[PDB]
Formats: C-alpha cells, sequence, structure tokens
C-alpha cells in the first residue's frame, strides 16, 4: 500500500485536528442557538407567570 | 524464513495501518451525516 | 479562513526557502564533517523578526537578511512584488560570535547578539509602493557597528550571557547587557564603547568593589547569572530606589539563575533611581520549596497580567507556575532578604503546579489528561501576543502552547467568587491548564534533535493567528491558531478576548444542564493530545514500520478517549433537548 | 604584553587616526582578536649555536628535536596565521559590493 | 619591559599588570576599587 512517513502522518493529524475545530465551532454555535432559544423562553414564561 | 520475513511483517503493518486509516475514515463520514 | 491560510501556503510554497535549503546543503558539502554535526546538534536559536508585517529572517550562513512580504503574498500563492523580496548582503562569511537576533522596540534598529558582543545595522521602515524603504529607497546606510567587543577581548575569562532591549520609544532605546561577573552594561546606540550606564550587583554572593580580572573574592561564593526578564510595570518599595513615600511606576527585572533563586531588581530610566545599586534577593518560598523552585532552572518568564505570574522552564523539562504575592508580615521574610537598612517589600512567588511537558515523545506510556518527559533539553518561554496568560515553549524536543486555564478562576476567586459549575469541573478533575504539543522535532530518543532557528506568532486582523517556526533545514513550516484549542477569556485588560461564552444559565422553565456552551466545552476539554512529526529534508532515518503503527495506535486512542468519545455524546444531548425545546 | 584597554601609540587607533590612547573606545586594527587567538603559554625559542659539545648528535635526537618544533609552530603560529587571514578575507568581498 | 639571562638563552618578560596599574593612575590613588584590582593577582606570558 502507501508508505506513511513522518510528513504524511503530520499532514493527517492536523487535518483531523482542523476537523476537529471544526466540529467543535459548530457545536459552540448550535449550543449558542439553544441558549438564546432557552433565554427566549424563559422571558415568555415570566411574562406569562 | 529469511528476509522476506521482515518485508510481510513491513506489509501487515502498512496493511494494519490503512484499515485503522479507513475505519477513522468512516467513523468522522458517520458523525459528520449525524451532525 | 481562505485568506488567512492562502498566505500561510505561500510562504510555505515559495521558492526563498528551498534556495536557502540548498545553500545550506551546499555549505555544509564544502566544509568539512564536524560542521554539520554541530549545526544539528546545536543549541536553540530565534532569527526572525517582524517590521511594519514584513518578515526578516536572519541567515547567518551568509551573514544577511532576507525580508518577505506577507501581505503580498496571498496574491496568486506566490507574491506580487517585484523587489519586495530585499537581500541585505549574501557575501559575508562569520567572523564574530552569532548566536540570536533583536529587534528595537521604536523598529529601527537590528542587533546581533553573541557570545563575544553586538554588532547593530539600522533598517529603515517599510511603507508604501513594494514594502520598500520609505516608499522605494535601496541607497540607506546598511554598515554594521560593534558594540561591546572590547570588554570580551580583552578578557577571555568573561563572556557575554545576557542581551535585552529598554521597553521604551519616545527616547533613545538603549541595549542591556548581563555579563558573567552580575555587571549590567546600559549602552546606546550612538556611542562605540563607552558605557552609559553600569550597574554592580551587591548583596552577599556578588560583587561591587572586589577585585577584577585574575584573583577576585567572587569564586569564594559563586552564584552566577542565567537569566534576566523584565516584567509590567508595578510598584517600586518606598526604602529602594527613593527617598519619599509616593508611587512610582518602574520596570521589575527578575534575575533567575541555575539552581532556581529568582532576584529582584528595579531598572527604570524615566526617574533617577537613588538605591539601585544594592542586589535585592533571593524571593522568598511560599509555603515551602521542593528544590529552590525548580530541579535545573534555566527560563524565566513574566507575564504582563494581573496578578503576576511566573513561569519558570527548567533543562530536565519542568515548567513551574508562580504566582506573585505580596510579603507575609506574621514572618520575617521581606526584612531578612532585603541587604538594605530600610525594610524593603519582597514579594513572594506561591507555586501552583509544575507541568511536565513531553520531550523527545516517548511510546504509548502515558495518560491521557496530563504529559511526561524524557530527555534533559533547554527550553525557551515565549509570551503569546493573543493572550498575556497564554505563552509557547520552544527546544530541540518540540513546541508546546500552554494556556492558564486556572488563571480566570483564581482571579475570578479574589474578586469574588468561583461560578459556573461547569468552570468549577474543569478547574478540578480533567485538566488544570491547556498544554498542547504542536510541533516536535525530535521524534524518539534515537533521533538527532534538530534545532529550530526561529519561532513567531503572527496576530493580525488581515491574516489571522499564525505560528511560523524555521529549522535548521531552512525549511518554514506555519500553522493555524484557531480559538477553540485554547480557554475561553472575557473581555479584560490582563485577559484579551479570543470567543464569546455565557455562563449562568437559569433553569425555572425548561430542563437543561448548566448553560449548554460552557457544557460542551467540559466535556470536550481534554490535557493529551499528538504532536505533528516534523520531517527532516536531509531524510536523518526512515520512519520504521513498528514506530509508525505505535505512534498511530497512540495518536487513535487519544483521539477516541479525548475527541471522538466526547462528540458522539454532545449531539445526543442536542437532538433530546430539541424535542423538549420544542414542546 | 598582552593589550586591554592600554596605552598603544603603534598600531591602534583613537577615533580617526593612530593616537596614543589609555582606554579603549575606538577598535584599531584586530589587536583584541589577535591577541585572543595568540592566548597561549608556550614560547618558540630561536637556537644559537654557541654551545661546546661532547661528541657527534644523534639522529634519533636530532629528528625528536625537529618533530617537536615542527608540532610547537603547527600549534602556537599556524592555527592563528590562518584565523587572522580568514579574518582579513572576511571584509574584502563586502568591501569590494 | 626587560630581558632574562639564564645559562638556557634569553627571555624576553613583559609586565602584564602594568595595564591594571595605568587604570590605577588614571582611576586616582585614592580609590578603593582602584586598590583592590591592584592587589588582584594574574599571571604574565614567558617569551624565549
Amino acid at each position: 500500500a502507501t508508505a506513511m512517513t513522518y510528513a504524511q502522518l503530520e499532514n493527517l493529524i492536523n487535518k483531523w485536528s482542523l476537523e476537529l475545530e471544526d466540529q467543535e465551532k459548530h457545536f459552540l454555535q448550535q449550543a449558542t442557538q439553544v441558549n438564546a432559544w432557552d433565554r427566549t423562553l424563559m422571558q415568555n414564561g415570566e411574562r406569562i407567570t | 524464513e529469511n528476509q522476506a520475513k521482515v518485508t510481510k511483517e513491513s506489509d501487515s503493518i502498512l496493511n494494519g495501518i490503512r484499515e485503522e486509516i479507513a475505519h477513522f475514515q468512516k467513523e468522522l463520514d458517520d458523525l459528520k451525516a449525524r451532525t | 479562513m481562505a485568506a488567512g491560510e492562502h498566505w500561510q501556503s505561500a510562504l510555505s510554497e515559495h521558492a526563498l526557502f528551498s534556495s536557502l535549503k540548498e545553500r545550506l546543503r551546499d555549505v555544509e558539502e564544502l566544509r568539512e564533517e564536524g560542521e554539520r554535526r554541530a549545526s544539528k546538534d546545536k543549541q536553540l536559536r530565534n532569527l526572525l523578526c517582524v517590521l511594519d508585517g514584513d518578515l526578516l529572517v536572519w541567515d547567518a550562513e551568509e551573514c544577511a537578511f532576507h525580508t518577505v512580504t506577507l501581505r503580498s503574498l496571498s496574491v496568486e500563492s506566490t507574491g506580487s512584488s517585484s523587489s519586495g523580496e530585499q537581500k541585505l548582503l549574501c557575501t559575508n562569511p562569520p567572523l564574530f560570535d552569532v548566536n540570536e537576533v533583536l529587534l528595537s522596540p521604536t523598529q529601527h534598529h537590528v542587533a546581533l547578539v553573541g557570545s563575544k558582543g553586538v554588532m547593530v545595522l539600522e533598517i529603515p521602515k517599510r511603507w508604501g509602493k513594494k514594502s520598500e524603504f520609505e516608499g522605494g529607497e535601496k541607497t540607506v546606510n546598511c554598515r554594521t557597528i560593534p558594540i561591546a567587543e572590547r570588554i570580551f577581548t580583552s578578557s577571555t575569562s568573561l563572556l557575554l550571557k545576557q542581551a535585552i532591549w529598554y521597553p521604551s520609544e519616545t527616547q533613545e532605546p538603549h541595549l542591556i547587557l548581563l555579563t558573567s561577573d552580575n555587571i549590567l552594561r546600559l549602552y546606546n546606540l550612538q556611542d562605540l564603547f563607552t558605557p552609559v550606564k553600569v550597574i554592580s550587583l551587591s548583596s552577599a554572593e556578588e560583587e561591587t568593589t572586589l577585585p577584577h580580572n585574575g584573583r577576585s573574592y567572587k569564586a569564594s561564593l559563586g552564584e552566577t547569572a542565567v537569566a534576566c526578564d523584565f516584567g509590567p510595570l508595578a510598584v517600586l518599595p518606598k526604602g529602594f530606589g527613593q527617598h519619599s513615600k509616593e508611587d512610582t511606576v518602574a520596570y521589575p527585572l527578575y534575575i533567575l539563575y541555575e539552581t532556581g533563586e529568582t532576584y529582584l531588581m528595579y531598572i527604570d530610566l524615566q526617574k533617577s533611581n537613588i538605591t539601585v545599586g544594592k542586589l535585592l534577593g533571593p524571593l522568598p518560598m511560599y509555603p515551602a520549596a521542593e528544590d529552590n523552585y525548580g530541579y535545573d532552572a534555566c527560563a524565566l518568564l513574566c507575564l504582563p497580567c494581573v496578578p503576576n505570574i511566573i513561569v519558570i522552564a527548567t533543562e530536565s523539562g519542568l515548567l513551574y507556575h508562580c504566582v506573585v504575592l505580596e510579603g507575609e508580615e506574621d514572618d520575617e521574610q521581606t526584612s531578612n532578604k532585603s541587604w538594605n537598612s530600610s525594610c524593603d517589600l519582597i514579594p513572594s512567588l506561591y507555586v501552583f503546579e509544575c507541568v511536565e511537558l513531553e520531550l523527545a515523545l516517548k511510546f504509548a506510556t502515558e495518560e491521557e489528561e496530563s504529559l511526561e518527559l524524557d530527555f534533559a533539553c533547554p527550553i525557551k518561554l515565549h509570551r503569546d501576543p493573543i493572550c498575556p496568560s497564554r505563552y509557547h515553549c520552544t527546544h530541540v524536543a518540540g513546541v508546546h502552547s500552554v494556556g492558564l486555564t486556572w488563571f480566570n478562576k483564581l482571579e475570578k476567586f479574589l474578586s469574588s467568587g468561583e461560578e459556573d459549575k461547569d468552570s468549577l469541573q474543569e478547574l478540578a478533575a480533567e485538566q488544570k491548564c491547556l498544554v498542547e504539543h504542536i510541533l516536535c522535532t525530535k521524534p524518539l530518543r534515537c533521533r538527532l534533535p534538530s534545532p529550530i532557528q526561529g519561532f513567531w506568532i503572527i496576530s493580525d486582523l488581515f491574516l489571522g493567528t499564525s505560528m511560523i517556526c524555521i529549522t535548521c533545514d531552512f525549511e518554514c513550516i506555519v500553522r493555524p491558531l484557531l480559538t477553540t484549542i485554547r480557554p475561553p477569556s472575557p473581555p479584560l485588560l490582563c485577559s484579551q478576548s479570543d470567543k464569546s461564552s455565557t455562563e449562568i444559565l437559569p433553569h425555572v422553565l425548561a430542563d437543561v444542564k448548566g448553560p449548554f456552551e460552557e457544557h460542551i466545552r467540559g466535556i470536550l476539554r481534554r490535557n493529551s493530545a499528538n504532536p505533528l512529526l516534523l520531517n527532516s529534508s536531509s531524510k536523518d532515518s526512515s520512519p520504521p514500520p513498528e514506530e509508525c503503527l505505535q505512534l498511530l495506535s497512540r495518536a487513535t486512542q487519544v483521539f477516541r478517549e479525548e475527541y471522538l468519545l466526547k462528540q458522539d455524546l454532545a449531539n445526543e444531548e442536542i437532538q433530546r433537548r430539541v424535542k423538549l425545546l420544542i414542546a
């Protein structure tokens, strides 16, 4: 198969780390949206009470 | 046998490395699809 | 981003570094065989500078400066300046000792410092046209001037130890040189060899009036200086440097020896210091001392944040984090260490943690929430301009980035108190400070450690956050620095902004587990990561399949027990909360 | 003798020309580097024929003396002259440029 | 500077502490630092 070398391993690790950081940013955006929705629901409930 | 044993071991190691890389890529693709 | 990575790719694929590597190979072939081994096993250096956004690389094989335009590199990934790439005399063989390079705070002078003296060169500003001098000028004065050469050429017993610049741009930038006999020489850029200021340390083991050059009483006590660093603008004691009861900002000079005894000095040219000839120290320990704070200390880094944080980097690979606190009044500690008639304010260093860096990079035999060392190598610390708490540590074993996650919690506890259950869990369990091993120049112990010729952190709005490294092979390695591999920092003076994070979420009408962002961060928290295996251009040894399999298995286990198993559980929480929020 | 900041009015300068300076303010030629390179503890004595020998000189003794003299010369002057020539050649191409 | 004669030959000996003596004379004859520098010790160089 393909002969794995130090440069190839470094490139693979860097690509995996970039994908991990992209997934973390997406999860952070989703969490921010969830927190905004929770704040809106809390305000609506406090007004309804 | 002789010197072919080291070559066979290196080929098996490379095959295992490729299999692990393919499994990790499949797991990443499944995680991205779920997300 | 796209623009933040295009310039990095251009800087990595430019032919200037390939030509430099070819010239290095030609020099190695023309020289003998021991010179190559010396260059491959020499200590760490830093030959990179930044002038108006342009990157200046110091080539010591030809004693030249190479200018690269990072702003123009983003054009067709190869630059767009016919006269932007400037070469400063690539035909000078090395004569004096060439060790490190420094830049004046006013951005006008470049000082080549070596164990023999300094060589100052006047380089004008770069603005207008193709990033040239004064908008297109190549006839400026480009000649080197020697500095402090007689002091080191008249007596071969004493040499140069440390050299730094004076942090001041409103006056003439001075050069402070700490020699071996614990002498501080402040020189100007317009004088030849006339010492502008001379400071002789005096306490109990130094010398101020003892004989010089030959038989002296200094050898009866020893205690030689090793490193000296500058701290942020604080306050000086009323009994040291002044006689009145007023406050005055000054630049503290922290001197670290070989054992680990940190001394205190107040050097400032804005005000005439009265008592400055008496060396203050050593700083007392609190609450105790394991081994004089450091097994074999060699590097000291004072962070400009509040309170003061001293990172002590030892040769064995230990980073001690000492918080600077006021002197205790219960025990006589400030009056016993002060060598004056008045009780000088001697602060104490409370050690909070001792991080163990990952040196030499052994096999899979450690854990997943900490790092272990192996071989003893000198480590140089650098303050990250993105955040004063975050810093970098470079060595022949590799590069590490350490961000103080406990610093924010300590500041919150000192201000009012610690909040957020997720932040409390992050501080208690899992990890304490976020340490990440980026580049790894030494793959294993059998591999010879290659020295890094320079390491810089470029932080710009149009360029992003990048880390540039030039090793002994004159190869450029640029890596991005995302805001997710660092702890969240609120907008403050002693802590710059990195990412927005909200805490304290009420639970009276919904059903969530605290702030979702902080919960996801605590779930994805880690403390171990596989470094980047740097491949040498000269190919010292081929990577064996057994070691490759071991390294890949270790990396897979780390990414599965610290990243993969944490991201699969985060999406399930979102999927379970979506239905509740919809209801 | 060894040359620290001393009174030298033969080859060292003080500012723009040769002046008997007592303090090292402006480097003259390369006397300090030359002294730092020549920093040794041996000597190169010049032999003179003026003694009354007993018999003929032994060939083994003559070869030993010649080898010792050549080794002392190559260790105390050859490397220093090579370093001086390299330091002189260091400022030639730069001068032309 | 002087020359020393012996059954072996003639050596040339120059004072190395003359530099410290000149520094003492330039700094003054009533300085503790200069007095200590004069009281210091060092070695010379023999030139056969």
